[PDB]
């Protein structure tokens, strides 16, 4: 399963660099909380009162305040190989959306490419993150991807084993 | 005289019949909505703590 | 908690005269109404030291009411409570239900309302009537109709006197009993039968009174009611309320007819030479020689039974005694019910009134059971009611009052349908 | 330190708890007026588990009385040690259930348990580190079964990570007071299997036979039965109140005694229990205590463990004793009667010792055995319930109040799978 990931990284690196510059609006290397709202407006989604502060808080862990391109690759790699890490993914999603965008409204079938790269998974597992069907396409935006990803992560996180454990029968 | 007596009793009986309280049922409905909102608000916060 | 007791008819308010007599002699109140907190269920307190009973005597004939107005208890009863009409229904169900009833029951209702308003934790009502007459039958059913639409959820303990099979005083009483049961069926929540020949046989054999009048009959009825409300008035080792009988004894919303009995009804001399304990009175409550309705539960099958115990009674032996009854095979319970008993023990013994013929007994049992032998009595009534109805005897009086032939046939088939209902639950 | 609040429901619960607080207060030296008069420092150091100093030596019990009739509450404040409870803790309805489990669980419960929960919440936050909750109730009544049942469900939703005991008497066909006992039992147990942490099965038959043969009493009123039950309940918590050589808290016993999460119904016994004719002729040794402890007739439930096998068993000993005798006695009683113990668990008996006996005795014991014979009781009530339900007798007060048909079918199904999983694990 390594080949999918290595090949994906080999190509997405150049897309990522421009994705970074494009998210920046001041022509610098630092991504301020101010820029994030502008990006969401471009996607067509609205943040909540404290969302941006959490978004900036969780990603940065080598200094405090604004974020830097170095933090951004660290985040990218950790989140990408995060899978069984139970780790934060608040600002990973917005950047992955922007990089996986080339239509400037969202993406349709490319979710599957995202999915296969993360895992082969299943058609039923696809019916989990969203309701896309193989034959039909849809229109999509920023609103419907971030919310569903965020909810899925909350749904997996909740389930744990207390008296939900099940042992082989006698 | 007896007809007037009977008529008053009917008017009293019609007055007594329970009538739906609009100004109060809507309050109950609004209270349940805020209750349900706080439940979903609570589950996200518990997720954050873990 | 409070319960109010209403009395309708000649037999009704005579029964009340024995009950309130027993009550004041139990709680130490003179007939004038003053003591020389458990009395709160029946007496309300004026606040000037005077206690007034929660009851309304009402009937259509002023004779039986006005000896009460001038007996010893002239000052115990509030005047408005003792309602009285001007002319009698005269053993005519229709006359009490449509002609004369329609003027008097509305006065009783706007009275009974402020008795309930003075109460706080009203447990229910309990009514006294004899179905053989016109007042107790006619406006009694009319009063129960209007009581059901007013309260509904509150218990209505009907202690009714059914006509005896063979010993009877009136001749149109078969008509009155069938038409009255037609409405007593779907209104009374818990209806207890009290025949007259059975009480006659108890006073003849047990009390060894060979010349009994109505006084002794009413006396022992008050004793059963006292034994049934002691659990509400006083504290015991295992108590029940009046809402307990609604659930624990009637399996279906139309089978509510209970056989009552009491033990020990013993004269002043047998008690001196005889022994009282819990096991023998648990036995004596079941034998048909001590029942208050001429029927035989040996012919029927029990659904559920109830057992009031009064006096110095511990709970270990009431359990052992009821166990011995179940292991015997003379009486059997319904297949659907594995457990068929509802027991209860209370600390206070039954008090005695001077002038009565009940001895001072150390312990007593009041049994209230439900069975299918009650189906035989209702069928026995149908034979002689249908006997005369076909030839249209005595129908002209009721139909002249304003009724028709329709209600006889439709009431007849309703109680006939009840016969089939009793037979199918017994199987 | 660790604190347990007490909750008594219904008439049976209220009277059981009244004798409980009397016996406990005597152990700690508090007079009926609520002041301290003890001598040893060991009594003053551990009264925070069950009491709160109010003002000037006033120790009030940490208890909550709850029912639907005024007669029980008045009967509590009348008797001695009736003036020690705080009057605010008398959460109290007025109308009554009438042995109708629906009225105790749907009709009258909706207006009382909120008030009960306020007092219970106040008693939980009044202490620092809860050990658990202690509920005494019945299974055949209405106001003890339904009222206490819904209370247990709501409490487990609020404080889930805390222990919970339910001391419950169950009905049996020979001692049959109410008529609808099976309807109440099977639905009540259906809630206990998914809410209570562990339950202690009691019944009145065993209590009657203990007072017949062992105690040899002539007139055993309910005061003596409640006296017996109180000694057992004090025994389960002596470890929290007194130091010893081998302490065992509530959590320690539950995690050690319950091998599977749904199988948490226990059988109880108590030792010593001796009549006044033989209280002089006996000795006080650990083996003498052990045989009278494991006796079949001495179980405080009418379910003979010798009809089945023991899964786990526990012993709580009180008094100055030698731990070698404790351990060797458990080993011997397991080796001779080897077939009566389950096989795929070695050393099925956990034992603990506390150094303070009950007042008036040199040495006592308390047995808590989780056997597999308990399925007899579930079948004994299940068939009676199915017998009644297949003709809908007594159903209109159930279906007319809010239950449907599927609830009784759910009760049978849960009943049937529990007796089936008891049968597998045995
Ligand atoms: N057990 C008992 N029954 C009585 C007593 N007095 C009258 N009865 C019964 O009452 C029946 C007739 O009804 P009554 O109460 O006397 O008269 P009523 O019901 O008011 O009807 P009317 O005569 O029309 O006023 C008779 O069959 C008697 O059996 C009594 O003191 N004790
Ligand atoms: N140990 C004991 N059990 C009792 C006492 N009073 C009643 N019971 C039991 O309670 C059961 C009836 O329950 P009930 O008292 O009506 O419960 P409640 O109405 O919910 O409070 C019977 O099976 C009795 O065995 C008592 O004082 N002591």
């Amino acid at each position: 399963a390594a080949a999918r990931e290595r090949y994906a990284r080999k190509n997405e690196q150049n897309e990522l660099e421009r994705a970074f510059n494009t998210i920046d609006s001041k022509g610098d290397k630092k991504i301020d909380a101010e820029e994030l709202t502008e990006l969401f407006l471009r996607l067509g989604h609205k943040p909540k009162r404290g969302e941006v502060e959490d978004m900036i808080w969780e990603v940065d862990e080598d200094c405090d305040g604004c974020i830097s391109l170095l933090e951004f690759q660290t985040l990218y790699t950790r989140c990408r190989d995060d899978k069984t890490g139970y780790e934060p993914r608040g600002l990973f999603n917005v950047v992955e959306f922007v990089m996986n965008d080339k239509n400037n409204q969202g993406f349709i079938t490319l979710e599957e490419a995202m999915q296969i790269m993360y895992l082969r998974y299943g058609r039923a597992e696809l019916d989990m993150q969203l309701e896309q069907v193989f034959g039909t396409a849809d229109l999509n935006s920023g609103k419907i991807l971030t919310l569903t990803e965020f909810l899925h992560c909350l749904h997996t996180n909740q389930v744990k084993q207390l008296l939900n454990r099940v042992t082989a029968k006698t | 005289n007896v007809l007037n007596k009977q008529r008053d009793d009917t008017t009293d009986a019609s007055r007594l019949t329970p009538g739906e309280l609009s100004e109060e049922q809507a309050y109950i409905q609004q209270l349940q909505d805020e209750m349900k909102q706080i439940d979903e608000e609570l589950v996200e916060a518990e997720a954050k703590n873990r | 908690r409070e319960v109010i007791s209403i009395h309708i008819g000649q037999a009704g308010i005579q029964v009340g005269n024995a009950c309130w007599e027993l009550y004041c002699l139990e709680h130490g109140i003179q007939p004038d109404g003053q003591m020389p907190d458990a009395f709160n269920t029946f007496f309300s307190e004026t606040g000037a030291g005077k206690h007034v009973p929660r009851c309304i005597f009402l009937d259509l004939e002023p004779t039986v009411v006005d000896e009460v107005r001038t007996g010893t208890y002239r000052q115990l009863f509030h005047p408005e409570q003792l309602i009285s009409g001007k002319e009698d229904a005269a053993n005519n169900f229709a006359r009490g239900h449509y002609t004369i009833g329609k003027e008097i029951v509305d006065l009783a209702l706007d009275r009974i309302r402020k008795l309930a308003d003075n109460c706080t934790g009203l447990q229910g009502f309990l009514v006294f009537n004899a179905v053989g007459g016109g007042t107790g039958s006619g406006l009694g059913s009319l009063l129960l109709e209007r009581l059901s639409v007013d309260y509904g959820k509150k218990s209505k303990l009907g202690f009714t006197v059914y006509p005896s099979p063979q010993v009877s005083t009136a001749v149109v009483e078969p008509y009155n009993s069938v038409l009255s049961t037609h409405s007593l069926l779907e209104h009374t929540d818990v209806a207890v039968m009290l025949d007259n020949e059975a009480i006659y046989d108890i006073c003849r054999r047990s009390l060894d009174i060979e010349r009994p009048t109505y006084t002794n009959l009413n006396r022992l009825i008050a004793q059963v009611i006292s034994s049934l409300t002691a659990s509400l008035r006083f504290d015991g080792a295992l108590n029940v309320d009046i809402t307990e009988f609604q659930t624990n004894l009637v399996p279906y919303p139309r089978i509510h007819f209970m056989l009552s009995s009491y033990a020990p009804i013993i004269s002043a001399e047998k008690a001196y030479h005889e022994q009282l304990s819990v096991a023998e009175i648990t036995n004596a409550a079941f034998e048909p020689a001590s029942m208050m309705v001429k029927c035989d539960p040996r012919h029927g099958k029990y659904m559920a039974c109830c057992l009031m115990y009064r006096g110095d009674v511990v709970p270990k032996d009431v359990n052992a005694s009821v166990a011995t009854i179940k292991t015997k095979r003379t009486i059997q319970f319904v297949d659907w019910c594995p457990t068929g008993f509802k027991c209860g023990i209370n600390y206070q013994p039954p008090t005695v009134v001077p002038g009565g013929d009940l001895a001072k007994v150390q312990r007593a049992v009041c049994m209230i059971s439900n069975s299918t032998a009650i189906g035989e009595i209702f069928s026995r009534l149908d034979h002689k009611f249908d006997l005369m109805y076909a030839k249209r005897a005595f129908v002209h009086w009721y139909v002249g009052e304003g009724m028709e032939e329709g209600e006889f046939s439709e009431a007849r088939e309703d109680l006939a349908a009840l016969e089939k209902d009793f037979e199918e639950v017994g199987a | 330190m660790r604190e347990i609040v007490h909750i008594q429901g219904g008439q049976c619960g209220n009277q059981i708890g009244a004798k409980f607080w009397e016996v406990v207060s005597d152990e700690h030296g508090i007079d009926p007026t609520g002041t301290y008069h003890g001598d040893s420092d060991l009594q003053l150091e551990r009264i925070n588990v069950y009491f709160n100093e109010a003002t000037g030596g006033r120790y009030v019990p940490r208890a909550i009385l709850m029912d639907l009739e005024p007669g029980t509450m008045d009967s509590v404040r009348s008797g001695p040690y009736g003036q020690i409870f705080r009057p605010d803790n008398f959460v109290f309805g007025q109308t009554g259930a009438g042995n109708n489990w629906a009225k105790g669980h749907y009709t009258e419960g909706a207006e009382l348990i909120d008030s009960v929960l306020d007092v219970v919440r106040k008693e939980a936050e009044s202490c620092d580190c809860l050990q658990g909750f202690q509920v005494c109730h019945s299974l055949g009544g209405g106001t003890g079964s339904g009222m206490g049942t819904l209370l247990i469900s709501k409490i487990r939703e609020e404080y889930p990570d805390r222990m919970m005991l339910t001391f419950s008497v169950v009905p049996s066909p020979k001692v049959s007071d109410t008529v609808v006992e099976p309807y109440n039992a099977t639905l009540s147990v259906h809630q206990l299997v998914e809410n209570a942490d562990e339950c202690m099965v009691l019944d009145n038959e065993a209590l009657y036979d203990i007072c017949f043969r062992t105690l040899k009493l002539t007139t055993p009123t309910f005061g003596d039965l409640n006296h017996l039950i109180s000694a057992v309940m004090s025994g389960i918590t002596c470890c929290l109140r007194f130091p010893g050589q081998l302490n065992a808290d509530l959590r320690k016993l539950a995690v050690n005694l319950i091998p599977f999460p749904r199988l948490h119904f226990f059988m109880v016994g108590f030792t010593p229990l001796t009549s006044r004719g033989s209280q002089q002729y006996r000795a006080l040794t650990v083996p003498e205590l052990t045989q009278q402890m494991w006796d079949a007739k001495n179980m405080m439930c009418a379910a003979d463990p010798r009809h089945g096998r023991y899964l786990t068993a526990s012993a709580l000993f009180r008094g100055r004793m030698s731990t070698k005798e404790v351990d060797e006695q458990m080993l011997n009683v397991q080796n001779k009667n080897s077939s009566y113990f389950v096989e795929w668990i070695p050393n099925n008996v956990k034992s603990s010792v506390c150094d303070i006996p009950p007042k008036g005795l040199k040495m006592s014991a308390t047995f808590i055995g989780n056997s597999t014979a308990i399925q007899e009781m579930f079948k004994r009530v299940s068939e009676q319930f199915t017998a009644m339900f297949r003709r809908k007798a007594f159903l209109h007060w159930y279906t007319g109040e809010g239950m449907d048909e599927m609830e009784f079918t759910e009760a049978e199904s849960n009943m049937n799978d529990l007796v089936s999983e008891y049968q597998q694990y045995q």
